[PDB]
């Protein structure tokens, strides 16, 4: 429903409406349930309900804490984007939170002894900073013209009226 | 009428007071203004985080790694772009404070003409027949209340321009001549209240054989002892 | 009787600005990414020159409550109001001085719109209609409160009272001033069905927005010092590294012609709300009452004015 | 906007694309989240999935509006869309209406009436 936000940068903010345009999992896409072969479009949000398996066919290790990459190192959700970040954060329900940074540093991934697979899009949000620095609330702009006249005015409350938001345009179909 | 038009300015009083202690929003138009000047304030400071073409939008990190041959170059662009904003910025205060003062002109001119005098054009100090008004302060703002005569339950009658009694045209000094179907009287004209018709509040002007309309009636002579 | 003609509104327009600077390139609409919030700035500015252009004439012509109709037996003692009343015939509104009024005004895609008015014509001829029917079956007394009856010739006599002059001057000479306002009305028809053009003052407006649009056309074919004015053709021939000096100057010169058109329509609109509001206290002190003010309705003693519609316009015919 | 085809030698013709303009029609967010889209002057032929096919299509003469119920009655405008035509939010949705100018009055005047008032109201 709502997964898959996080910081995006390592700058403190508060209390403001930033808007990044950023590669995020779309709000209310589809997801696989696992309980085996999994691609790699351009990065993938993982949950859970040991560790992972990367590559394409250098291999990419995590086991339980060591790391074989060469690099070595000594209800759970996962954010790996590949500039390869993890982001990680634990406590789907109908629920939403920010994701913290963990660590810094393929066609195909695969995982060891269920879970999810989700799929990031190229996208923009609208962040809401708090007090306390942490993340309340996003808004995904092209889901819906409700939340395109949000990302508009940048506000998360409209008023009553009438607001130009965008342009339209069909495409070219094909060259010639 | 002076008890019964005292309890309609009190009943009137109180519900602009509770109109205005209900969560009503009426002060739209001293909210815009200051929603507008905030807003261009709020522009005008983020355009600062634009690089306008340059490496940066700091001048710090442009200055402590630049050299002043190929720095400069850098800094003309951010010059420009920050004298355009201001530019902008300026004009449209300009443009905006013109209509600011056409308001206080006519502010002026309402507390002029509806405060120090009753005036008699018409819907410029409220809507019906103004009798006076009262100034009350706002912020950034003046406002005012106006009070006014508004007639109500009117009745159907029989109307004629004159009366001839022996002869001659008779016209009235101020006011109609009005009928309830048997008898005939003369009235004023917002307000009715027949009177009998004398030769003290007509006047009499020609023969009745030229005005379209003329109705024979009686025309009382006050003196009738003597 | 006089013809006094004011303008009220003028054509909203639109400016799709990412398109106009330089449509279908994603590498140029990066490149106007550079320069913060412009194109807000100028649509901001547009929209509240387009909600003001329909709020002018609201003020303007939405001033009773009711639609009065004038009833089938017109019988005004003499006077003749059938060239301004309106006509069954035609398939609006619309009466035969109005359609002389509309006739005469003539003149009449790069992200350049033009958006539609709320109030239509037949929406205002409604207006014009109700404020003409309340005026003569009312006197004065409908911009007051509750609309009154009384009879035509009992209303004029006492608007004379209300110029120094008694009353049994109407009731002993009303057959000639009955023949001399027609003959008015019929020389203001006339002079109007002729070939003399008097509605300079509507068409200046006309041809003053017409000008600043071609100007802003023609603006895009200016090259501002690049090797051309067409931007496929730099993209075409240049790396886009060789390409950026050239677009950088096209964006420079386009966002320089759509500030200058932009200020040039805010000082225009500003001088358009003084118009109509000048237009809007001669409605109110004019149609709904009788002025002592000297010559600002008409020209000698005034008796009564009528409004009639105009393209963003409006025009009064006093008394 | 016409060009000789350098091969048939043929006189063929350039126009432009759709190109219109989107308006998101919409209450307070403490109402409803329902809205309505405006495609400015595309003629509803020529147009997301849902806010493009489907029921509640209407035409204006300021364009096409989707996912508002046109009806016949006349009231007070809420929301201005253009030519004539308003919008309001009415077991709830979002209407479209031919906006009202006021009440009908037909003032009973004759030759020799007249109306006196007898009271009257401070305001
Ligand atoms: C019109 O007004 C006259 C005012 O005089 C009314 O005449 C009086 O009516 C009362 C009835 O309450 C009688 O007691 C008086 O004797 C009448 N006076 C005269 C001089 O006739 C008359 O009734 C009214 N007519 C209508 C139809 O209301
Ligand atoms: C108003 O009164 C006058 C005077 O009584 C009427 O004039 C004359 O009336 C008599 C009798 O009705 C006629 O024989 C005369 O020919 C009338 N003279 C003129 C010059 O008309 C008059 O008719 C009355 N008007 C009404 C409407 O009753
Ligand atoms: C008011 O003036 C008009 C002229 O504008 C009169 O209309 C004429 O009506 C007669 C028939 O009654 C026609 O034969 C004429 O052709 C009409 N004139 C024109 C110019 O078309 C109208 O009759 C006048 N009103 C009254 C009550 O006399
Ligand atoms: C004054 O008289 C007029 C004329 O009778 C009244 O208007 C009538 O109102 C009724 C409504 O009950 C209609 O059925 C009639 O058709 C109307 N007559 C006309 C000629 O239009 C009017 O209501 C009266 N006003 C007052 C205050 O008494
Ligand atoms: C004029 O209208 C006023 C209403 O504003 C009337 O005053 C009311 O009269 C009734 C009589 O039954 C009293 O019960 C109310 O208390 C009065 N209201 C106030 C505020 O005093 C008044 O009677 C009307 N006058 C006429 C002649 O009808
Ligand atoms: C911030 O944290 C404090 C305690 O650490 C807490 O009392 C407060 O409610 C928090 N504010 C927000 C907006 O989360
Ligand atoms: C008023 O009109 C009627 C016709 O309805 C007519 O008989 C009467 O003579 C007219 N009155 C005047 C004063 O012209
Ligand atoms: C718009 O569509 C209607 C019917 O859908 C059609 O009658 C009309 O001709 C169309 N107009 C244009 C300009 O295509
Ligand atoms: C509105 O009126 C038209 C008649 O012009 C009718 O065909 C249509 O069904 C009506 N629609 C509704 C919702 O009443």
């Amino acid at each position: 429903f709502t997964r898959g936000v996080y910081y995006p940068d390592k700058v403190f903010r508060s209390s403001v409406l930033h808007s990044t345009q950023d590669l995020f999992l779309p709000f209310f896409s589809n997801v696989t349930w696992f309980h085996p072969v999994l691609p790699f479009n351009d990065g993938v949000y993982f949950a859970s309900t040991r560790g992972w398996i990367f590559g394409t066919t250098q291999s990419l290790l995590i086991v339980n804490v060591v790391i074989k990459v060469t690099f070595e190192y000594v209800l759970r959700e996962f954010v790996f984007k590949n500039y390869f970040k993890i982001y990680s954060k634990h406590t789907l329900p109908q629920g939403f939170s920010a994701l913290e940074p963990l660590v810094d540093l393929i066609t195909r991934f695969q995982t060891l002894l269920a879970y999810y697979v989700g799929y990031l899009q190229p996208r923009t949000f609208l962040l809401k900073y708090n007090e306390n620095g942490t993340i309340t609330d996003a808004v995904d702009c092209a889901l819906d013209p409700l939340s395109e006249t949000k990302c508009t005015l940048k506000s998360f409350t409209v008023e009553k009226g009438i607001y130009q938001t965008s342009n339209f345009r069909v495409q070219p179909t094909e060259s010639i | 009428n002076q008890k019964l038009i005292a309890n309609q300015f009190n009943s009137a009083i109180g519900k602009i007071q509770d109109s205005l202690s209900s969560t009503a929003s009426a002060l739209g138009k001293l909210q815009d203004v200051v929603n507008q000047n905030a807003q261009a304030l709020n522009t005008l400071v983020k355009q600062l985080s634009s690089n306008f073409g340059a490496i940066s939008s700091v001048l710090n990190d442009i200055l402590s790694r630049l050299d002043p041959p190929e720095a400069e170059v850098q800094i003309d662009r951010l010059i420009t772009g920050r004298l355009q904003s201001l530019q902008t910025y300026v004009t449209q205060q300009l443009i905006r404070a013109a209509e600011i003062r056409a308001s206080a002109n006519l502010a002026a001119t309402k507390m002029s003409e509806c405060v120090l005098g009753q005036s008699k054009r018409v819907d410029f100090c409220g809507k019906g027949y103004h009798l006076m008004s009262f100034p009350q302060s706002a912020p950034h703002g003046v406002v005012f209340l106006h009070v006014t005569y508004v007639p109500a339950q009117e009745k159907n009658f029989t109307t004629a321009p004159a009366i001839c009694h022996d002869g001659k045209a008779h016209f009235p000094r101020e006011g109609v001549f009005v009928s309830n179907g048997t008898h005939w009287f003369v009235t004023q004209r917002n307000f009715y209240e027949p009177q009998i018709i004398t030769t003290d509040n007509t006047f009499v002007s020609g023969n009745c054989d030229v005005v379209i309309g003329i109705v024979n009636n009686t025309v009382y002579d006050p003196l009738q002892p003597e | 009787v006089t013809t006094e003609i004011l303008p009220v509104s003028m054509t909203k327009t639109s400016v799709d600005c990412t398109m106009y600077i330089c449509g279908d390139s994603t590498e140029c609409s990066n490149l106007l990414l550079q320069y913060g919030s412009f194109c807000t700035q100028l649509n901001r500015a547009l929209t509240g020159i387009a909600v003001e252009q329909d709020k002018n004439t609201q003020e303007v012509f939405a001033q009773v409550k009711q639609i009065y109709k004038t009833p089938p037996i017109k019988d005004f003692g003499g006077f003749n109001f059938s060239q301004i009343l309106p006509d069954p015939s035609k398939p609006s509104k619309r009466s035969f001085i109005e359609d002389l009024l509309f006739n005469k005004v003539t003149l009449i895609f790069n992200g350049l719109t033009v958006l539609p008015p709320l109030l239509t014509d037949e929406m205002i001829a409604q207006y014009t209609s109700a404020l003409l029917a309340g005026t003569i079956t009312s006197g004065w007394t409908f911009g007051a409160g509750a609309a009154l009856q009384i009879p035509f010739a009992m209303q004029m006599a006492y608007r004379f009272n209300g110029i120094g002059v008694t009353q049994n001057v109407l009731y002993e000479n009303q057959k000639l001033i009955a023949n001399q306002f027609n003959s008015a009305i019929g020389k203001i028809q006339d002079s109007l069905s002729s070939t003399a053009s008097a509605l300079g003052k509507l068409q200046d407006v006309v041809n003053q927005n017409a000008q600043a649009l071609n100007t802003l056309v023609k603006q895009l074919s200016s090259n501002f010092g690049a090797i051309s004015s067409v931007l496929n053709d730099i993209l075409s021939r240049l790396d886009p590294p060789e390409a950026e000096v050239q677009i950088d100057r096209l964006i420079t010169g386009r966002l320089q012609s759509l500030q200058t058109y932009v200020t040039q329509q805010l000082i225009r609109a500003a001088e358009i709300r003084a118009s109509a509001n000048l237009a809007a206290t001669k409605m109110s002190e004019c149609v709904l009452g009788q002025s002592k003010r000297v010559d600002f309705c008409g020209k000698g003693y005034h008796l009564m004015s009528f409004p009639q519609s105009a393209p963003h316009g409006v025009v009064f015919l006093h008394v | 906007d016409a060009v000789r085809d350098p091969q048939t030698l043929e006189i063929l013709d350039i126009t432009p694309c759709s190109f219109g303009g989107v308006s998101v029609i919409t209450p307070g967010t403490n109402t409803s989240n329902q809205v309505a889209v405006l495609y400015q002057d595309v003629n509803c032929t020529e147009v997301w999935r849902v806010y493009s096919t489907g029921s509640n299509v209407f035409q204006t003469r300021a364009g096409c509006l989707i996912g508002a119920e046109h009806v016949n009655n006349s009231y007070e405008c809420d929301i201005p869309i253009g030519a004539g035509i308003c919008a309001s939010y009415q077991s709830q949705s979002i209407i479209a209406y031919t906006m009202s100018l006021g009440a009908e009055n037909s003032v009973a005047y004759s030759n020799n009436s007249i109306a006196i008032p007898t009271n009257f109201t401070i305001s």
